[PDB]
């Protein structure tokens, strides 16, 4: 199902010690194995018996051929060049108030100097996932107010009814088995109720 | 034995019926009892037959042979002359960690535009007074972030060893039998990591 | 107002208010109502309004909101220097709260 | 040293209690459950067991607080305003284990996600003692009446004792109780507000003579 | 501005969302015989303004507490719409606000 | 500091702390220790410290602070990139912390 990072996502040079930059990360085996797009881009760049370190693996590029080789989490940040995916796509769609109705945060995520995310659930499986941040979005402002919120449902294990905004679009989950926008409201409801 | 006020913190300017101006105290007699010099500064400065507000007694001026008769809190606001004192005092000493283990939180004080502040327990017996003021303080900009967690230690029984700095001597505590700094840093007691 | 600064007691916050300060809108007010602990509900000290400014420029909670807020849950014994300034909560004048410190026990706290 | 005395308040009178002692509401010995409020719940209750504290300073703040509830109570024009309240001393024998001990352990038994961090901060300001099953008559040697009449401020100290009270040199077993691993999904810790106290405690002592509000320590232990 | 003030309620619902460019919270303050108070505050436009957010923690810790509380809220100009949220009080945790 | 990013899964937070950056007094830490779930104790990685960037100038709570508080409070497991670099806290070196995510099974925390 996994949700897989469009081509235009990657990093023009991977990076070292497996230390993908600030609001970017570790590109996966899973998410490059899916991805037509990049393995393409991937082998008609890759020289030499060059190898390269993916979150759960390796990448065998060049005289190699373009092999997809399977690993450890972490484990290939041995290597020089770590493939990064950046985590923001400026979707470009319509300010419309998508609602996901009785769902229940979890999965926090958070990292140095991005967002902060919450993949909400509804019957344990995943609907939508949600993120704030201050630094870098549109809805700057609303953070605040939303960390607020985010908070008390998720110790609370307080059921809600989240709104998002689709106009971007997040991979900052790994093997994403849903999709993941930013955070616009957060309704402790009624069911029903003209307030959700 | 208490801690005395240093003759230097006594306010020139004497607050008027009990209200010691922002981020000055009620000078206590068993303070103004214990410093000598003070007393002596007062033989000099007090007019002839003039009476003075304290947080306990009353200070009648040298005609009336000058003393520091005793009386109940805040009984000596009925007179406008009042004792005050700047509860900051300069140490003088290095800017370095010191810290106290095992302590935990305890007597929340707050003036009007100064510091929060509390006195860490081990054991029964009160060991240190620190404190956090985003108005004034070497460390002013660290008040935010610590007085969010001086709080959560506070509400939980919550043990800490807490980072003190001695750069900076407070007297918000009226009679006290422990020595108040500036707040650094606090960090939950962890035994195993070894802090505690 | 009042002429000179009271000195309550064995206080309790039994309670808490937000309100905008009707004169300032940099500012608003956050009041409350100390009660004598134990004291009867004759006494006078059985119902003391209280509030205090906090200017709404500022980021955070300066520290009275602090320990306001960390004494009120825990309800909390205090010793609240009263006046002389008086606001107005609930209609009725309540006296300026400027300073408050956790009673430690019978010594500094009867 | 394990205590020798644990105290217990109480809204239930000596004619009862010395007569009867306490019993515990249930089977489930699971200490994490208890010590995080779950079988203490309202329409949740099975702990087998009878929370104590040895710290009587704690059980007198509880009442003294529950005192001036009534009087705030009367004032609002809901209570008559008059308070009774009972503390109870108990010879905490070897039956009697603490509930920090017992936390920490069924942690460092199951792991650290296993057993919520507040509930044991808790555990640690209350000094709570588990009596496990019961705790009889036999060990509730005295118990302290406090009446108090909020409209007048009168508050009367009077100490009856127990003849049924059987004197023998006891401490609390310093063997943690151990439990088996919880299997209840548990959210927080469920905890009285002001003061906090332990939905256990806090709830064992009302009896028949409205709803309490418990609250999860962790929604509020970081302000907001 | 018929301003009302409604005694030992609770809040049943508390929601946060955007109005425009603006956001806002509402409560929905019950009491059992009574109907529902629905209450809102949105950005005052003017920024630095504490006060969104400020009433808006408030008004979490009324809704975590789950005390009663004690609402003074302006007059709603048309019928359905909430009205104007203008002062909070928490009443004593575990009693009412006399 | 260290040569790679670490990254390691199923810890717990257990302690949590604050303290300044000794570089600058614009920015401050806001360490912790955590554990790796069934490492013995003597295991180094049954106290694994680490510490964050929070700068002093933007006022508020950092995501990553915001998410610590709640897996902490929670304790709820984890996944920690932390590395290269090394920080000083409690006297010691502990790896900074870069990005974390909460633990959701084995599939993603072996
Ligand atoms: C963007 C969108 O389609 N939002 C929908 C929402 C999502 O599809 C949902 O959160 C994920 O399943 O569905 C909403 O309706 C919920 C409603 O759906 C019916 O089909 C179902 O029979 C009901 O039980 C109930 O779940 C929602 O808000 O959840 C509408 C919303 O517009
Ligand atoms: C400023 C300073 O002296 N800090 C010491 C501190 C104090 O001496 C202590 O608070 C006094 O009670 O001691 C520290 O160590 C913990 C504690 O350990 C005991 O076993 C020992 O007997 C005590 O003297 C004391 O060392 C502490 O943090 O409390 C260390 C610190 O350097």
């Amino acid at each position: 199902g996994i949700v897989i990072p469009p081509q235009e996502q990657i990093t023009q040079h991977g990076s070292p010690y497996g230390r993908c930059a600030n609001k970017t990360r570790a590109l996966t085996v899973a998410e490059l194995r899916g991805s037509g797009d990049l393995q393409e881009y991937l082998r008609h760049v890759t020289r030499g018996w060059s190898i390269f370190a993916l979150y759960d693996g390796t990448y065998l590029g060049g005289e190699y051929g373009g092999v997809i080789k399977d690993g450890t989490p972490g484990g290939a940040f041995d290597l020089k060049t770590t493939f990064c995916i950046m985590t923001t796509r400026n979707t470009g769609q319509p300010a419309t108030d998508h609602y996901y109705s009785n769902v229940t945060a979890t999965r926090l995520l958070s990292s140095t100097n991005s967002r902060l995310c919450a993949v909400f659930v509804r019957s344990g499986q995943p609907v939508i996932g949600a993120c704030t941040s201050p630094y870098d979005g549109k809805y700057w402002s609303m953070y605040s107010r939303l960390r607020k919120m985010l908070y008390l449902i998720y110790v609370a294990g307080i059921s809600v009814r989240v709104h998002v905004s689709k106009e971007e679009q997040y991979y900052d989950y790994e093997d994403a088995t849903f999709e993941t926008y930013a955070l616009t409201g957060i309704s402790i409801c009624n069911p029903g109720s003209s307030l959700c | 034995g208490i801690v005395i006020p240093p003759k230097a913190l006594f306010t020139q300017q004497g607050g008027a019926y009990g209200r010691c101006p922002n981020g000055t105290r009620a000078l206590t007699v068993a303070e103004l009892r214990g410093n000598a010099e003070l007393q002596t500064y007062l033989r000099q400065i007090t007019p002839g037959w003039s009476i003075y507000g304290l947080y306990d007694g009353t200070y009648l001026g040298q005609a009336y042979g000058g003393i520091i008769k005793d009386a109940p809190p805040g009984a000596g606001f009925i007179y406008r002359e009042t004792f005050c004192i700047t509860t900051i005092y300069k140490t003088g000493q290095p800017a370095a960690d010191h810290y106290y283990s095992k302590v935990t939180a305890t007597r929340l004080l707050a003036s009007t535009n100064s510091r929060l502040c509390a006195v860490f327990v081990r054991d029964g017996q009160s060991v240190i007074g620190a404190c956090a003021s985003p108005y004034e303080g070497r460390y002013r900009d660290m008040y935010d972030a610590l007085r969010r967690l001086l709080y959560m230690i506070y509400m939980s029984g919550l043990a800490v060893r807490v980072h003190v700095s001695k750069e900076e001597q407070y007297y918000d505590y009226e009679d006290a039998t422990f020595q108040t700094y500036a707040l650094t840093g606090i960090s939950l007691c962890n035994p195993a990591a070894s802090i505690c | 107002d009042v002429p000179y600064v009271l000195v309550k007691t064995n206080m309790v916050v039994t309670s808490v208010a937000m309100k905008p300060y009707e004169v300032t809108p940099t500012r608003m007010l956050v009041c409350g109502i100390a009660a004598k602990l134990g004291a009867a509900a004759s006494s006078p000290d059985a119902h003391v309004p209280f509030c205090f400014g906090k200017d709404l420029k500022r980021p955070g909670s300066s520290p009275m909101e602090v320990m306001l807020r960390a004494v009120f849950m825990q309800q909390r014994p205090l010793r609240m220097f009263l006046g002389p300034k008086q606001l107005t909560f609930e209609g009725k004048p309540a006296l300026e709260l400027i300073r408050m410190v956790e009673c430690s026990g019978k010594q500094d706290c009867p | 040293d394990p205590p020798a005395t644990v105290y217990r308040y109480d809204s239930r009178p000596p004619e009862d209690v010395f007569q009867n002692g306490f019993t515990a509401w249930g089977n489930n010995d699971n200490v994490l459950e208890h010590l995080t409020g779950r079988s203490c719940q309202v329409g949740s209750s099975n702990s087998a067991f009878v929370s104590t504290s040895s710290s009587r300073r704690y059980t007198e703040v509880y009442l003294e607080h529950r005192m001036q509830e009534a009087v705030e109570a009367e004032r609002a024009g809901r209570g008559t305003g008059h308070f009774i309240g009972y503390i109870y001393e108990v010879r905490a024998d070897n039956n009697f284990y603490g509930a920090a001990s017992s936390y920490f352990e069924y942690v460092d038994t199951y792991g650290d996600n296993a057993g919520r961090i507040l509930a044991g901060a808790l555990a640690t300001y209350q000094s709570e003692y588990l009596a496990h099953r019961r705790i009889p008559p036999e060990n509730i040697r005295r118990v302290t009446r406090v009446y108090h009449n909020g409209i007048t401020g009168e508050t009367t100290t009077t100490e009856y004792s127990n003849a049924r009270y059987v004197s023998q040199q006891t401490r609390a077993n310093p063997n943690p109780y151990t439990s088996r691993r919880s299997v209840a999904s548990i959210v927080g810790t469920l905890v009285r507000m002001a003061p906090v106290v332990g939905a256990c405690m806090a709830r064992q002592a009302e009896s028949s003579e409205e709803a309490m509000v418990l609250v999860y320590y962790e929604s509020i232990a970081y302000s907001f | 501005l018929p301003t009302h003030l409604y005694k030992n309620f609770t809040v049943q619902e508390l929601a946060l969302k955007l109005k425009g460019k603006n956001q806002e919270f509402c409560l929905t303050a019950f009491m059992s015989g009574r109907s529902l108070v629905r209450a809102c505050l949105s950005d005052a436009g003017h920024e630095h303004d504490t006060w969104f957010d400020t009433m808006l923690g408030f008004a979490i810790s009324a809704y975590a507490l789950k005390s009663r509380i004690a609402l003074t809220v302006e007059d709603s100009p048309y019928p359905g719409t909430p009205g104007d949220l203008l002062e909070l009080q928490i009443c004593p945790l575990n009693g009412y606000c006399e």
